[PDB]
């Protein structure tokens, strides 16, 4: 997943 | 039971927050791995995985089925004291808890802060632009 | 801060509660000495003195400067837990203070019914003589 | 004390  | 604002220490509240989660059984990141993760499902339009750590409100989206959550949340946020519990909840003194209550706490201005400092921070790149264009004629 | 519902466990909550209370320093039931033993101060017109163990719910009026709270407490409500914790509050835990709270649940349910009856027998010996006098 |  990554950062918003 | 237990306080409102004091709910999302219990995995079982967490858990309950994922409500048309795409990732289950076969999964890795399952609601019940994630929310032993600290993650609480928090969903928009354009972003429909969206989740976050209830202690230290790192936000992560995009997951896919083989992400184990907590490999996710310690990479994206080391810092967090959660990820350093080790104890049972019910297992936890009074003041280790009103400790890590306040640890929360303090996570949570600053993230609010730090909001409202790239918000400005845009607001300075606009209103600077409108006077160089201005001083350009 | 705590939740409020909490409250009432701690100490500092519970000597803020006495307001007007006539037994200070050279007596034996301050305020700091009554919190510590369980009480709140919940005065009324005709019972001023009026204190409760926030846990057992056991109500005491008719202070003396020379009552000791705690052994004021163990005469008049002996099965009350919280005369038993003899750990500091931050020094619990929650699976304990759960267990806790818990009790005071149904002491404070087991009391609202006690109340219950002893209002109802107040209202039955008032039906008992309405009813004698209607016969004579 | 007395009760109440
Ligand atoms: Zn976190
Ligand atoms: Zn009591």
């Amino acid at each position: 997943a990554k950062e918003r | 039971t237990l306080p409102p604002a004091w709910q999302p220490f219990l995995k079982d509240h967490r858990i309950s927050t994922f409500k048309n989660w795409p990732f289950l059984e076969g999964c890795a990141c399952t609601p019940e791995r994630m929310a032993e993760a600290g993650f609480i499902h928090c969903p928009t339009e354009n972003e429909p995985d969206l989740a976050q750590c209830f202690f230290c409100f790192k936000e992560l989206e995009g997951w896919e089925p083989d992400d184990d959550p907590i490999e996710e949340h310690k990479k994206h946020s080391s810092g967090c004291a959660f990820l350093s519990v080790k104890k049972q909840f019910e297992e936890l003194t009074l003041g280790e808890f009103l400790k890590l209550d306040r640890e929360r706490a303090k996570n949570k201005i600053a993230k609010e802060t730090n909001n409202k400092k790239k918000e400005f921070e845009e607001t300075a790149k606009k209103v600077r632009r409108a006077i160089e264009q201005l001083a350009a004629m």
